[PDB]
RNA sequence: AUGGUGAA
RNA sequence: GUUCUUUGUAAAGUGCCUUCGAAGAGUCGAGUUGUUUGGAUGCAGCUCUAAGUGGGUGGUUCCAUCUAAAGCUAA
RNA sequence: GUUUGACCUCAAAUCAGGUAGGAGUACCCGCUGAAUAUCAAUAAGCGGAGGAAAAGAAACCAACCGGGAUUGC
């Protein structure tokens, strides 16, 4: 059998699934050298003129559904780039892809479980992760790698799911969707939401121990999913992990 | 221009500055191969007036002969013998030594379009310019012919078997003089 | 070194000196209201040409690093010092005639504060220089808890809104190189590129 | 050691006077292909009075053309041309015609500035700035041709 | 932009905020453990 | 005489 | 013959006036050595190597005729 | 700059688009070539083309009141 370094220097691993394998990127190295060429020539026109993965997406992933068996690490990759040398568009269009991917699943609605963790908050539609909102103190070309591929991927997903503005500046099929539905909460600085400020509502959330729209901890949704006994200022449950 | 500027200082060929010029360019040809291709001819006046044009088409060749069919004759038929798909349009001198002499000679290839499409240069894709140098066509060959006008050249004006031929016939009309 | 980087140095130092002193002498003739030698006696903000309203208003600071052929002058040099931004408050009328000096060499919402807040997240803490990370909420109990601070998110409030975390605060808190990135930065040169009298520019 | 008209080159302009002689030249780069295709067309769509144009003169036909007429004020010449015949005379024309010259060394250098791979010669007979190419060329002068 | 499939035919470990005591390790096993669940206040904290 | 053949 | 197109301040020609007005160098040529001619010519190794109102071919002071050392072209 | 670019030169690719050998040979072109004058620029040999080839529009012929590409009779 070929071995993995002669194969890719060809181009333990079956010759016969290989070799075939052989058939932009090799090509874009020659913009490098045009670019070298145009600085020596010391003219910039000509750099701006020469400035001015669908297929191996479809190969892995044949159907919508094969999606899912890597939906997991794309998600995690998605949502680490979207709080963390990358570029800032780069991090703006990952921010970007979560946010238009929570915003649909708010739409449908289409959660089970959650569990708040040290790690991060984690979720389930398809099981995924987010972490908190905090600085976060390796070759990240593999890790922009994954995350171009990964980003291809969750457009295609987005696309198919959807077919299936002032807020800018500011920012029944399970228990979940049937439960808490119409309790519009209050979200104090800790739906309404009073940073925003920088009543209808039935519940109020605060978890400081000072208080004046009943008063709940989100360990009560917590609970549900996965003010009984989670009224301000009194011990939590031990919060178990539904899984 | 500057062309006459050239053949002016090109025609005294004894000059001290030719005299360096020659001997470091035939101390550098010494380096290289026999026949090796040119990138640019280093008499451009030369070329020039001889048919060479900067253009997609034409090729330059340095071929060295040795000293004492001449030798133009020589480097001619060697390079069309190397240069089987180009045409050997015209060829000059471009130093000479003790040891050797050596020519430069200017190819044009009928296959490029360039040459192909070209008014002024397309006759000779004409197959029956196919070898100039072996039939003794080119200036060099032409000239070693006698081909020539006037009283000079009466015996070799345009053929030196053809007169033989000729002098030799017996022309026998169908009703005898 | 060539001379020639020093003579452009001496030059450039020399004109910002001049166009900082007359700002300065006009900042002093107009705390007197005596708007009968100078060109103008009120105050402007250009964004467009904007009046200079006395509201204390907060906005954020950037640093342009330049004119780089201006060696940056003594008042200056101090200015940076105390307002920390040498390395690359609030719009009183006191503080306006000090920021106007440092202006050749700088320049929100809530979701730009916001997020600016809890990305950069320096925290003074004890080694002693330790400015790492927003490492936890309790962090800011402890430091900054007495002031009425019980996470990073009050100081973001208080910052946004005109608390006195703004103030308390302060005691507690194409870049690259290679051919393929000298374009980029030759383009940006364009958006890269100073009266007096003129108005402060945003 | 060889002919005194050989060995004129290899003394050249000094680092600091070719850089600001480059930095002059580099105002007058004549509009590349592109620049003047792009700006055809769209002459041509405004269409479906002018200025004379102003750009450097680097062909060694035409740049000789224009010397002997007096009327090339500034010429620069390559010192590394393979046919060294085609820039030997150059030197001694533009002295005998009274026009400045100065050798920059590269041929590739001096094509840099006019969109070419390589040129054997450049030469400028009009300008924008006319008090910096008598200062460049009363410069180039001290210090080429009264020290070599 | 466009559908390229169309039909065709082809885990935690209880590391939470404010778990049981049991769960969280012992300070002295924490040296021989050279992510661990923690005992914190609320989500605040 | 010209050009080839085989033969130690 | 039949039918669509031209165009663009586009390209040429005629007579006049006016200002200018380039020309194939290791080439011609002489020497010598091999070669051809019934021609003394030409061909060929090599020392030297020519001028621009210049050069080549012919005769009694020269007068007659062309502008070589590049190439294409049916009968 | 204890670096990064402009070229120029030289190699390689089962690279893309192309051409060259050789055959035939009465005629054509060049080289060579026997049995000091004669068989002889023949015989034989080698190289290069076409339906024809070569040559071809004078540094020509003439010494005339001049003719004006080459080629054949």
């Amino acid at each position: 059998f070929i071995t993995r370094s002669q194969a890719v220097r060809k181009l333990f691993y079956y010759a016969k699934d290989i070799q075939y394998l052989m058939h932009k990127f090799r090509e874009h190295k020659t913009f490098a050298r045009k670019l070298t060429r145009a600085l020596g020539r010391g003219e910039v026109s000509s750099a701006k003129r020469l400035e001015e993965l669908d297929h191996i997406i479809k190969e892995r992933y044949p159907s919508f559904p094969d999606a899912i068996r890597d939906i997991d690490d794309a998600l995690n990759m998605l949502f680490l780039f979207s709080n963390l040398q990358v570029s800032s568009k780069i991090i703006n269009d990952a921010q970007k892809i979560c946010n238009q991917w929570l915003a649909y699943v708010a739409k449908e609605r289409l959660v089970r479980k959650v569990f708040v963790s040290i790690k991060g908050v984690y979720y389930q539609a398809v099981r995924w992760l987010v972490p908190f909102k905090f600085p976060e103190n390796v070759d990240f070309r593999i890790m922009l790698t994954f995350l171009e591929f990964y980003s291809t991927l969750l457009h295609f997903v987005l696309y198919k799911l959807y077919t299936d503005l002032k807020k800018d500046k500011i920012i029944y099929d399970s228990p979940v969707a049937s439960l808490f539905s119409a309790f519009v909460f209050y979200v104090s600085r800790e739906v309404i939401s009073e940073a925003a400020m920088d009543s209808k509502v039935t519940h109020q959330i605060v978890d400081r121990p000072v208080l004046k729209r009943t008063y709940i901890q989100p360990q009560w949704i917590f609970d549900c999913i996965n003010a009984n006994k989670y009224l301000p200022g009194e011990a939590l449950p031990p919060h178990l992990s539904p899984w | 221009g500057a062309y006459k500027y050239l053949e002016e200082l090109q025609r005294k060929k004894q000059s001290d500055v030719l005299r360096f010029l020659q001997r470091v360019r035939v101390w550098e040809y010494r380096q290289k191969n026999v026949i090796h291709r040119a990138a640019r001819p280093t008499r451009p006046d030369k070329a020039r007036r001889l048919g060479y044009k900067a253009k997609q088409g034409f090729v330059i060749y340095r071929v060295r002969v040795r000293r004492g069919r001449s030798l133009r004759a020589t480097a001619e038929e060697r390079v069309g013998r190397r240069a089987a798909n180009l045409r050997v349009l015209n060829s000059y001198w471009v130093n000479q030594d003790s040891t050797y002499k050596y020519f430069e000679v200017i190819l044009v290839d009928p296959q490029h379009k360039a040459i192909r499409r070209d008014a002024r240069y397309n006759w000779i894709c004409d197959p029956v310019h196919k070898h100039r140098e072996a039939r003794g066509l080119t200036a060099t060959g032409k000239k070693s012919r006698g081909i020539n006008k006037g009283h000079k050249f009466n015996n070799t004006k345009a053929g030196r078997r053809k007169t033989w031929k000729r002098q030799n016939t017996l022309s026998l009309w169908r009703y005898r003089k | 070194v060539r001379a020639e980087s020093i003579v452009a140095k001496t030059l450039a130092t020399s004109r910002e000196k001049e166009r900082i002193k007359r700002v300065s002498i006009l900042e002093d003739k107009k705390a007197k209201n005596e708007t009968q030698h100078i060109a103008s006696g009120k105050d402007f903000i250009l964004k467009e040409k904007t009046t200079y309203d006395g509201k204390p208003a907060l906005l954020f600071i950037v640093r342009v690093r330049g004119p780089l052929a201006v060696n940056i002058p003594n008042k200056a040099f101090k200015i940076l010092s105390l307002l920390r931004l040498v390395e690359t408050v609030k719009l009183t009328k006191n503080v306006y005639p000090l920021l106007k000096v440092i202006a050749p060499y700088v320049v929100p919402s809530l979701s730009s504060i916001r997020s600016l807040i809890q990305k950069r997240g320096r925290i003074i803490y004890k080694a002693e220089p330790h400015e790492i990370v927003l490492n936890d909420n309790n962090i800011v109990e402890e430091q900054l808890g007495d002031h009425g601070i019980i996470c990073v998110e009050d100081i973001i409030h208080e910052i946004a809104t005109m608390g006195e975390s703004f103030s308390v605060c302060n005691f507690f808190l194409v870049s690259g190189f290679g051919s393929l990135n000298r374009l980029r930065k030759i383009k940006q040169r364009e958006a890269e590129s100073n009266a007096a009298t003129a108005p402060v520019i945003e | 050691k060889v002919p005194p008209t050989i060995a004129q080159f290899q003394y050249t302009l000094d680092r600091n006077t070719a850089a600001e002689t480059f930095k002059l030249f580099n105002k007058y780069r004549p509009e590349t292909a592109a620049e003047k295709k792009e700006r055809l067309t769209k002459e041509a769509a405004a269409v479906a009075a002018s200025p004379k144009p102003y750009a450097v003169k680097y062909g060694l036909n035409h740049v000789v053309a224009l010397i002997e007429n007096k009327k090339a004020k500034l010429v620069l010449i390559a010192n590394d041309v393979d046919p060294i015949e085609l820039v030997v005379f150059l030197p001694a024309l533009c002295k005998k015609m009274g026009v400045p010259y100065a050798i920059v060394k590269g041929k590739a250098r001096l094509g840099t500035l006019v969109n070419q791979k390589t040129s054997a010669v450049a030469a400028l007979t009009e300008v924008r700035d006319e008090a910096a190419l008598a200062k460049l060329v009363s410069t180039i002068d001290a210090n080429f041709a009264d020290k070599y | 932009q466009y559908d390229l499939w169309g039909d065709s035919t082809e885990p935690t470990n209880e590391e939470s905020y404010n778990p049981p005591e049991e769960y969280l390790l012992s300070p002295e096993e924490k040296e021989a453990w050279e992510f661990i669940p923690q005992k914190y206040s609320a989500l605040r904290k």
